[PDB]
């Protein structure tokens, strides 16, 4: 596939940080309700 | 104008792309209730304290990954992005009936997500055997929430095959014959006639379990003379057409991944992949008491369903050759997609080998409700299933977005779910012959490490699946808009660009006899 | 009774941009209110009923 | 007599009329026998391979239907 | 006993159109297959467009499962990639 | 034809209909209703019925459907 | 377009359809459990507005704005053999579990078919009437399709109006025998097989009536031509369809079952 | 039972289990050969630059891929189903045992001669004697006599349960309304370990099965014992 | 209608930051779910 260059290029950093976001929004949820099974 | 466009749609792209999210987000849940399993199971003892809520969670895991995620995924989202494009059609025959087919989904899962909420939930196993999934043993609205979730589901499929079979045969070029189209409009086209004739006698089967809950009808109550061994002969009787249909679009999928990789024109033995895809498709209504080996069925009954069983195995084989002779003599491309495809042909393979093993009733008398029947249908089906769905989404993505994946990044979520999925599953094939029973919240001490091992691979596939949405984030984000593919002589969905118009084929193709 | 198809024709095929379940006139608009005002009031009230039944 | 023997009526896996049939064989021989004051040790054979092969929950309810008039089989 | 209208007196809209298009032998709406030409240069097979570009698919042999499909552009005639048959498009 | 099937609906099948109603007319009258008796396979309750006072059925006639307890 | 097929306006039926089903089944859940018909009447009543607007705007889009060409009229015969396909493999579950019970009759039946205590309707007496009834309707419908075709309104009107008749008096017939059956739903899995297949049929028999009623309406207002009248073929075809679904059950379960 | 580390089954303790042993190592020898050659065909086709894209024949392959899959099949199908025939034999049992399944303990009952039943329930963890197994040990073992032809018969008073001992090869359903038939028969004395095989509820995980394997002498000691 | 890339999705993809929390509220919505119907059935 041949493509235009990004119109919004992705830094590393940019990457890191959706990254980082991603990950955060899947694991504190869970992390939470998991971590309180005691208290259930 | 958003509401008109996404709520009234009559167009099949924007219905496939509400598929495709309907699914994806329906993978979530799925994959949440897959981690709370092998959570359970991670160290000896209870962690939830409550037995009832594992086994409404490993009901729901199924119910979920199955109804919600694969089938709107495949049929729904795939099937109507590509089907028309693939045969040059302005949309679906039924473009209208089309969009109720999408709308009747969440509210099937919002039966579903109701069914976990009232109650104690439905414990019951994907499968709803009565009498626990009767009004004694599951007293409440839980189970009759189920079912009508089943009913919605069902009703949607129903009118969605009706519609794929319909635009398959009738809206064609004149000279185009159905020996001209591509193998996964032929593998769609099959699955929905799968559709067609299984899901009514599912719908037969869970409307008796709705009567005998609430009606005092007694079809599966031996006191006024039911069976229920009835319930379990029509259950699979559309239950083993599900599990084809749950892989016919996926082969589709491969089909074109494994050629466009390779660098061919067309698959090969075309016609031999027709002919298999077809003789899976009946063979498949032939062989769902393989499913109640151990109910007290006669003998020979027991013989004829290893042998019809095991004749599935021959058309299947052709379609693996065929692959493997598709890649002979390629240019072969190593993209992300033809990674997911060659993963998917051998994991298939291995699945589709223990699924011979459990066709014979003798053996299957000591691996029916083991692990050993959990490890064959998470490679085959599992496996299978995500593998084409992760090929067909990547390679299909540029088409339907406009905008490039990161390869390198695709490469490294191809390698963590590898990893991951084998490292879950491959010791369940222990777990299933040491005589560790499936649908269990805790196993003996002797069970400890294998099932360790388990759940531990499940993390790994959860990294693979945070690093999917970071990866379909950063294409979206970074706007790599798509220019040129090649193969287009060959791969007519690419021809309108990338995304096709709202409206493709206004003028027709020209195809002369 | 009389053949009146020819009227409805061009009722139908009038160049005024609406789209099929609205072309009949004011009375469509009527229908269609009821129809969403129950199906989404509906839907409304059986999340509420959810909401009750979640709970003992 | 160990147990009740193989019987080429009721050769597969599932064996409920066997219970059925002999239950009805040993109440059938036994009302015959009482009716002209006969002797029961005669209805024998079909009271060992019932006992032998019904579920005691299955005997109790038929015997307290037959008592109670709603035992649905003919005796 | 008469009283039941007939497609001539009573089609409309777009089946009217495909109706009396039929009539006259002709196929705007593109129901029929065209029959080939031979293809060659001097006889190029005509493919009808009301614009400048139309995909054709070409079945190079008869039986074929392989369907050839490109972008024929007003102009000199084109030839088919995988079997060299000639596609002159009329707008 | 339409002909054809005319002839067959008043000469055939509305004749036929005429005489299977005759001959239910002729077999119309209360048939004499059997002793009650409790047997465990009929009159199942193992919920309430959604209306009446739950041991009804929906087209419930008191002079040949009996309750778990009886005819009325 | 140069294409002969249809682009149909958006628009909300289907949402407002998708919405209807949540309403009857969260609102047959509300009645069974929670002791409230409100839900499923709402729910009953969205249906009905759904199917009344949706089909009402096909009607639009053929009669009115031309849009059935050929093409897309052969689309819609698959659609409707396929949807009549469908409903026969429904039936065929619940056949299914006639002859499951029937044929292997267990103790608790007293291991006999009917079971004791059972005292099955003569198939001779209105289980044979209904049979004459569906029969003289297959007839009378084929009449109706040939005025039809032969362009006499008058004999097409006559004949459909006999075909809905018959229909209707199925249905009273069947409505009085199931208040006088001495025999009920809850009457073990004899009566479990008998009303939910017998019932599902009486269903069928509604709604083909209610489209055969659609179709007659239709044909007052002259909208059928001579030559093009699908709405007409599928509501023979389903009709037929619910001729054939009755001689199975008055054959299965009225005659063998008896 | 099984024991830490497993990879495949527990040793065999009744002819039956030897058998599928047996067969279980003849089919699991096809699917290594079968999957080994898929990966490697794959390897094969993926490790060249040669090419060969144009249209390639079908025919002469798929007889190939069609008759030695099918010879394949027919190899596994005659002895597995020589197994089916003998696992449906008629043998004389020489004792009847039946077993009910309820929500969550198996009853048993052995009515041959005397009324003996009795109910068969897990020992709870925090009840366990020293050297005694989480989640398998019982109350009441099912005393039966070793090197004997035995019927099961086996139903359920409630929901389906499965009546399983793996090291014997048996596993049936417990279904409330039929009297589903096994034959069981022990090479060895010892105890014998399955767990219920249909997903009744919420103690599914709970309810396990312990056969004690003994000489008939000891057998009839027991039986007389227990008037 | 909108024609051609981030033109055919009923998401915006004008702000990649923007289109990050709707991502997030989407697919973290989805994963959250079972984990508080667990805690919702514990609670009971
Ligand atoms: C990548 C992601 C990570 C992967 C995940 C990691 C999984 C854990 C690794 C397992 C290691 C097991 C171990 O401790 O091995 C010691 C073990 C020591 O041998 P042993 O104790 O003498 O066992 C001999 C038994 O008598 C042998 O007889 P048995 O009856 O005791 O054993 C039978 C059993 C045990 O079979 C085995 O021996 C292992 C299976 C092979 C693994 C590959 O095999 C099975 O039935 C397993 C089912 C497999 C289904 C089909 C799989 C297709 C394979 C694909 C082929 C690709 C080729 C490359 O060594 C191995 O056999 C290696 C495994
Ligand atoms: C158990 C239940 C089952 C639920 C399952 C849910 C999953 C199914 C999803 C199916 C998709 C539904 C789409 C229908 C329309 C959405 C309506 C809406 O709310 O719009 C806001 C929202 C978009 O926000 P935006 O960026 O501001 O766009 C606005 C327009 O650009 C500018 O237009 P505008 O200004 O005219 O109007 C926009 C404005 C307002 O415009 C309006 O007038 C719209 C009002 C009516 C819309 C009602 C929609 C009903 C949706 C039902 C669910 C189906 O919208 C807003 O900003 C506020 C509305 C926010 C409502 C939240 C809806 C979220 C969706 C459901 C999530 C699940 C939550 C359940 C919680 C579970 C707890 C146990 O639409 C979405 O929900 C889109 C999905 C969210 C982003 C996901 C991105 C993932 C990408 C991954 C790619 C994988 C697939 C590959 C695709 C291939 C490429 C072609
Ligand atoms: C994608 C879904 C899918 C697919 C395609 C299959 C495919 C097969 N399945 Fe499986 N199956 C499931 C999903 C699937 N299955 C699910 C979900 C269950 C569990 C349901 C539940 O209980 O919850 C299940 C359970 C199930 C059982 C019941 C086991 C039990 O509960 O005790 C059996 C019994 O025979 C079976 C057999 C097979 C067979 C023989 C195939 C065949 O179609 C496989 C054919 C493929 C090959 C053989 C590999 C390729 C072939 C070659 C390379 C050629 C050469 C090969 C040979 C000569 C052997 N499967
Ligand atoms: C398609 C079907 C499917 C899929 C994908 C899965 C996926 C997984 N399943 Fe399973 N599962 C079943 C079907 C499936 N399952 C069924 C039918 C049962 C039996 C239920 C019963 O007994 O009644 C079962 C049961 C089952 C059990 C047995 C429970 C028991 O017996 O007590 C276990 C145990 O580990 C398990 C684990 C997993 C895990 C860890 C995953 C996954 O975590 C593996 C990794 C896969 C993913 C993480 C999915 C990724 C896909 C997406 C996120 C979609 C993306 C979308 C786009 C790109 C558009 N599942
Ligand atoms: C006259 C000819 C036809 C009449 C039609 C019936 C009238 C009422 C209901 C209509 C819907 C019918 C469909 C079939 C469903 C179940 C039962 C209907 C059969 C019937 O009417 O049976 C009656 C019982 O009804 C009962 O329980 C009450 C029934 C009412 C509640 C039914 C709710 C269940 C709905 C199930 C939904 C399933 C939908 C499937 C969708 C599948 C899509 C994939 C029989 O009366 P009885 O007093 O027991 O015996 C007579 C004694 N003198
Ligand atoms: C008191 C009542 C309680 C019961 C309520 C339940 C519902 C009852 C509904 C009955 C069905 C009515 C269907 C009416 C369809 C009208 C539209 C129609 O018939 O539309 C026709 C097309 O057919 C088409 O779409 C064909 C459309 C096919 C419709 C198929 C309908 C059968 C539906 C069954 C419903 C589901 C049942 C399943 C339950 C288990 C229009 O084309 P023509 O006729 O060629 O006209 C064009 C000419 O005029 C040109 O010259
Ligand atoms: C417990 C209760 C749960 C049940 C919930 C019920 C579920 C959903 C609510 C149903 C709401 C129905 C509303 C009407 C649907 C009409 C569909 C229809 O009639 O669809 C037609 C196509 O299907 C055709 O013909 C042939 C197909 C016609 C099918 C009609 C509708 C069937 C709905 C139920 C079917 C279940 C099947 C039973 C077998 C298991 C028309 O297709 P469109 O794309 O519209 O237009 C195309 C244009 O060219 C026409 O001018
Ligand atoms: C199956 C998918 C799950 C995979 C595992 C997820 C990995 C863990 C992610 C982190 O989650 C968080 O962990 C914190 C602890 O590290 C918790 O803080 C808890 O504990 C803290 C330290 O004890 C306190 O300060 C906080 O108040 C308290 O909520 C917090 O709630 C929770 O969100
Ligand atoms: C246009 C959009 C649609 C909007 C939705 C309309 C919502 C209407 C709210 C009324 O709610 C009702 O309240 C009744 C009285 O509180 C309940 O009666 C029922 O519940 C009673 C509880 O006291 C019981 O006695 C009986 O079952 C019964 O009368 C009934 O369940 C419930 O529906
Ligand atoms: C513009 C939109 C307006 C929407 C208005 C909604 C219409 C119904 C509202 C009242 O709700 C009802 O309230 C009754 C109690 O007051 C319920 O009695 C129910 O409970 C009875 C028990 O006495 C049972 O006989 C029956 O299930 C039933 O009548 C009835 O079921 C339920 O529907
Ligand atoms: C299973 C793994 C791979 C299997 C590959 C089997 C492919 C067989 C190729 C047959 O194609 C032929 O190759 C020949 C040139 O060599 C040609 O001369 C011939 O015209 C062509 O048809
Ligand atoms: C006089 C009128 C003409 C209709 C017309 O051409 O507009 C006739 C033609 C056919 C008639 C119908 C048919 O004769 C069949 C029915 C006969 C019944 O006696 C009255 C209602 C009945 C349904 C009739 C109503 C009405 O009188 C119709 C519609
Ligand atoms: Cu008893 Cu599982
Ligand atoms: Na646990
Ligand atoms: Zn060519």
């Amino acid at each position: 596939i041949t493509a235009k260059p990004a119109k919004t290029p992705t830094s590393p950093k940019e990457q890191a940080i959706g990254l980082s976001v991603t990950f955060l929004s899947f694991l504190l949820p869970a992390g939470w309700v998991l971590y309180h099974l005691d208290n259930y | 104008m958003f509401i008109n466009r996404w709520l009234f749609s009559t167009n099949h792209k924007d219905i496939g792309t509400l598929y495709l999210l309907f699914g994806a987000w329906a993978g979530m849940v799925g994959t949440a209730l897959s981690l709370l399993i092998r959570a359970e199971l991670g160290q000896p003892g209870t962690l939830l304290g409550d037995d009832q809520i594992y086994n409404v969670v490993v009901t729901a895991h199924a119910f979920v990954m199955i109804f919600f995620m694969v089938m709107p995924i495949m049929i729904g989202g795939f099937g109507n992005w590509l089907v028309p494009l693939m045969i040059g059609a302005p949309d679906m025959a039924f473009p209208r009936m089309n969009n109720m087919s999408f709308w009747l989904l969440p509210p099937s899962f919002l039966l579903l997500l109701a069914s976990s909420m009232v109650e104690a939930g439905a414990g019951t196993g994907w499968t709803v055997y009565p009498p626990l999934a009767g009004n004694l043993a599951h007293a409440g609205a839980s189970v009759d929430l189920t079912i009508f979730s089943l009913h919605l589901a069902g009703v949607s499929s129903i009118l969605g095959a009706i519609n794929f079979i319909t635009t398959i045969i009738n809206m064609k070029p004149p000279a185009m014959s159905q020996y001209q189209t591509p193998l996964f409009v032929w593998s769609v086209m099959i699955t929905a006639v799968l559709l067609l004739l299984s899901l009514p006698v599912l719908a037969a089967g869970i409307t008796m379990l709705l009567t005998d809950r609430n009606l005092n009808t007694t079809f599966f109550d031996p006191a006024g003379g039911g069976d229920p061994i009835l319930y379990q002969h029509l259950f699979w009787f559309f239950g083993h057409p599900e599990v084809y249909i749950l892989i016919l679009p996926g082969f589709g999928m491969i089909s074109h991944i494994v050629t466009y990789y390779s660098g061919k024109k067309e698959p090969f033995g075309y016609m031999g992949m027709v002919w298999a895809m077809m003789s899976i498709g009946f063979l498949g209504f032939i062989v769902w008491a393989h499913h109640m080996f151990t109910v007290g069925m006669d003998v020979d009954t027991r013989a004829y369903f290893t042998s019809a069983t095991m004749i599935i195995a021959i058309p299947t084989g052709v379609k693996v050759f065929s692959w493997l002779a598709t890649l002979h003599g390629g240019n072969i491309k190593w993209s992300p997609a033809m990674m997911w495809a060659l993963g998917f042909i051998f994991l298939f393979t291995v699945g589709g080998l223990t699924g011979i093993v459990l066709a014979n009733s003798s053996l299957d008398i000591v691996l029916h409700d083991t692990y050993y029947v959990v490890a064959h249908f998470h490679y085959v089906l599992s496996m299978g299933a995500v593998f084409a769905i992760m090929g067909g989404f990547v390679h299909w993505f540029p088409l339907f977005s406009g905008y490039t994946l990161n390869d390198t990044w695709a490469k490294i979520h191809f390698a963590i779910m590898f990893v991951g999925v084998n490292m879950t599953f491959f010791p369940q094939h222990f777990l299933g012959l040491s005589g560790m029973p499936r649908r269990y919240s805790d196993y003996p001490d002797a069970y400890t490490m294998w099932n360790t091992i388990s759940s531990m691979g499940s993390f790994i596939s959860l990294t693979a699946v945070m690093l999917m949405v970071f990866i379909i984030w950063e294409a979206f984000a970074s706007k790599r808009e798509v220019l040129t593919v090649d193969l287009t002589t060959t791969n007519l969905e690419w021809l309108n660009g990338c995304p096709p118009p709202y409206h493709t084929f206004e003028e027709p193709t020209y195809v002369n006899l | 009774f009389e053949n009146r198809v020819a009227e409805k024709q061009k009722l139908f095929q009038e160049d005024n941009g609406l789209p099929v379940h609205l072309k009949g006139g004011a009375t469509d608009n009527i229908l269609y209110r009821v129809t969403m005002t129950l199906c989404l009031g509906g839907t409304l009230y059986s999340l509420y009923c959810l909401g009750w039944a979640s709970f003992p | 007599y160990q147990t009740a023997p193989f019987d080429s009526r009721f050769p597969n896996q599932n064996q409920t009329r066997n219970c059925w049939q002999n239950y009805l064989d040993f109440h059938r021989c036994e009302k015959a026998m009482t009716a002209k004051g006969g002797d029961v040790s005669v209805c024998e054979w079909y009271r060992r391979v019932y006992k032998s092969l019904c579920p005691i929950s299955w005997v109790s309810t038929w015997d307290d239907r037959r008592a109670e008039g709603t035992f649905p089989g003919k005796i | 006993g008469g009283g039941v209208p007939t497609d001539e007196e009573q089609a409309t809209g777009l089946e009217r159109e495909v109706m009396l298009a039929a009539r006259k032998g002709q196929d705007p709406y593109n129901i029929l297959a065209p029959k080939a030409t031979s293809g060659t240069k001097e006889d190029p097979n005509l493919v009808p467009s009301i614009t400048n570009k139309r995909i054709v698919g070409c079945i190079c042999e008869e039986d074929n499962s392989t369907v050839i499909w490109f972008w024929l552009h007003k102009g000199e005639a084109q030839r088919c990639p995988s079997c060299g048959t000639h596609y002159k498009l009329v707008p | 034809g339409a002909r054809t099937w005319r002839f067959l609906t008043f000469g055939l099948a509305l004749p036929s209909v005429a005489l299977c109603t005759l001959n239910s007319w002729l077999h119309s009258g209360h048939r004499e209703r059997p002793a009650f008796i409790p047997y465990h396979h009929l009159r199942i309750r193992t919920k309430p019925f959604s209306w009446g006072d739950g041991n009804h059925t929906f087209f419930h006639n008191p002079r040949v459907n009996p309750l778990p307890t009886g005819y009325e | 377009q140069t294409h002969a097929y249809h682009m149909v306006n958006p628009s909300p039926w289907p949402l407002t359809g998708a919405l209807s089903a949540l309403l009857m089944t969260s609102g047959l859940t509300m009645w069974f459990h929670f002791n409230s018909m409100t839900l499923l009447m709402i729910g009953l009543t969205t249906n009905m507005l759904t199917m009344y607007q949706w089909w009402r705007d096909v009607i639009r889009e053929s009669t009115f704005q031309g849009h059935h060409t050929p093409a897309v009229q052969k689309g819609l015969r698959y659609g409707m053999i396929l949807f009549i396909i469908s409903e026969v493999l429904f039936f065929t579950g619940f056949f299914w579990a006639f002859y499951h019970s029937s044929l292997a009759p267990t103790p608790e039946l007293g291991g006999c078919w009917p079971p004791t205590g059972i005292h099955p309707l003569n198939p001779l007496e209105v289980p044979l009437l209904n049979t004459s009834v569906l029969l003289a309707s297959g007839v009378s419908i084929t009449w109706a399709h040939h005025s039809l075709m032969e362009g006499d309104r008058k004999h097409m009107l006559q004949a459909l109006f006999i075909t809905i008749t018959l229909g209707v008096y199925f249905t009273l017939l069947q409505a009085s025998e199931y208040y006088e059956a001495p025999f009920t739903i809850s009457d073990g899995v004899y009566g479990s097989t008998f009303f939910v297949a017998t019932g599902f049929h009486g269903l069928h028999v509604i709604i083909g009536s209610t489209f055969l009623i659609v179709c007659f309406f239709r044909q007052l207002k002259f909208h059928f031509t001579s030559n093009h009248h699908f709405g007409f073929e599928a509501a023979a075809w389903y009709w037929h369809f619910v001729d054939v679904v009755w001689l199975f059950l008055y054959v299965s379960i009225y005659w063998w079952g008896s | 039972m099984a024991y830490p580390m497993q990879l495949g089954f527990q040793d065999a303790t009744s002819p039956i289990m030897e058998e599928l042993l047996h067969f279980h190592d003849h089919t699991l020898m096809i699917v290594f050969l079968i999957s080994s050659l898929v990966l490697y065909i794959i390897s094969l086709m993926l490790t060249t630059k040669l090419t060969h894209t144009s249209t390639m024949d079908a025919q002469e392959v798929e007889t190939i891929w069609t008759i030695l899959p099918a010879i394949i099949l027919i190899l596994i199908a005659l002895p597995s189903l020589r197994i089916l025939y003998m696992m449906d034999e008629i043998n004389n049992p020489s004792l009847t045992v039946k077993t009910m399944g309820h929500q969550w303990y198996w009853s048993y009952e052995y009515t041959d001669y005397e009324d003996l039943s009795f109910d068969s329930y897990m020992i709870p963890t925090s009840e366990l004697k020293p050297g005694e197994l989480r989640l398998l040990e019982v109350d009441n073992r099912v005393v039966l006599p070793m090197e004997m032809t035995i019927r099961m018969l086996v139903s359920s008073e409630d929901v389906l349960h499965s009546w399983a001992v793996p090291s014997l090869g048996l596993k049936t359903d417990a279904i409330p309304g039929r009297l589903n038939q096994t034959t069981l028969m022990s090479s060895r004395p010892g105890l014998y370990y399955g767990q219920c095989s249909e997903i009744c509820g919420s103690n599914h995980s709970f309810m396990p099965i312990v056969l004690e394997l003994v000489p008939l002498k000891y057998f009839e000691k027991w039986s007389a014992s227990m008037l | 209608y909108e024609e051609g890339p981030g033109k055919n999705i009923p998401f915006s993809v004008e702000n990649k930051w923007r289109l990050l929390a709707m991502m997030t509220l989407f697919f973290g919505s989805g994963f959250a779910a079972p984990f508080f119907i667990v805690r919702h059935q514990l609670l009971k």
